[PDB]
């Protein structure tokens, strides 16, 4: 019934808060000014990047930025993995199915959650203490110029739905429990869990945004946009793996990308 | 295969 679904929402929200250092709540405070904290160091060009090394943590520039984005994704994957293990029934699944779900879902969540840190002008980094501008990321030499821009385009549309952390906690869980990922061994228990999460998400969107009608339906349409940006992103990384040599992909990300789209 | 992913899960 309704009560059980609310309890699911709340367990997931608590778990999200534990797993993810920087929430959409703080990110937005930081971005609108409303936090009393020291503003993030703005990185709008090659020099500001240089001066801002003291505020962030590890050859040419495009490559260095990409490898920084790389370090952070590994930590995202780790955080997302801990979050998944808190989704009731996830750890009882066939371990190979847990791996498949993460493998295909982690990037979809990375983009979803990256939108929390983004506006039309740029993205917060190093847990809110840098802000790297969109123009600066575009201005990178190709193929690194094209890397973040589809994430900004998506974020701009996604952020219009005005979801909060409590909504997002359930949405991310729904994404993880996708019964149609390639190579799953036992679909039914995954779909049983996702059916519950989807009900929990719908109730949540009615309660938390009663003025917003069909936010639930708008949100499901975006799960498909996410797969695109993930596919588009795998291909650009395919290009980068080939056309560049002075840079190794992190092992965890190798595990994730090989035999993926 | 997926040794790290496996490791992160089994933790
Ligand atoms: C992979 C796309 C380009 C690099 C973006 C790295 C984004 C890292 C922050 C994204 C939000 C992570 C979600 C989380 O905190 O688990």
């Amino acid at each position: 019934e309704s009560a059980d679904l609310r309890a699911l929402a709340k367990h997931l929200y608590d778990s999200y808060i534990k797993s993810f250092p920087l929430t959409k709540a703080k990110a937005r405070a930081i971005l609108t000014g409303k936090t009393t904290d020291k503003s993030p160091f703005v990185i709008y060009d090659m020099n500001s990047l240089m001066m801002g090394e003291d505020k962030i943590k590890f050859k040419e520039v495009a490559i260095r930025i990409f490898q920084g984005c790389q370090f952070r994704s590994v930590e995202a994957v780790q955080e997302i993995t801990e979050y998944a293990k808190s989704i009731p029934g996830f750890v009882n699944l066939d371990l190979n199915d847990q791996v498949t779900l993460l493998k295909y879902g982690v990037h979809e969540i990375i983009y979803t959650m990256l939108a929390s840190l983004m506006n039309k002008d740029g993205v917060l980094i190093s847990e809110g203490q840098g802000f790297m501008t969109r123009e600066f990321l575009k201005s990178l030499r190709k193929p690194f110029g094209d890397f973040m821009e589809p994430k900004f385009e998506f974020a701009v549309k996604f952020n219009a739905l005005e979801l909060d952390d409590s909504d997002l906690a359930i949405f991310i869980a729904v994404i993880i429990l996708s019964g149609d990922r390639p190579g799953l061994l036992n679909v039914k228990p995954i779909e049983d869990i996702q059916d519950n999460l989807l009900q929990a998400l719908e109730l949540q969107l009615k309660l938390n945004h009663p003025e917003s009608s069909q936010l639930f339906a708008k949100l499901l349409q975006k799960m498909t946009d996410l797969r695109q940006i993930v596919t588009e992103h795998v291909q650009l990384l395919q290009v980068i793996k080939k056309t560049e040599t002075d840079m190794s992909l992190h092992p965890l990300l190798q595990e994730i990308y090989k035999d993926l789209y | 295969r997926h040794k790290i992913l496996h490791r992160l899960l089994q933790e």
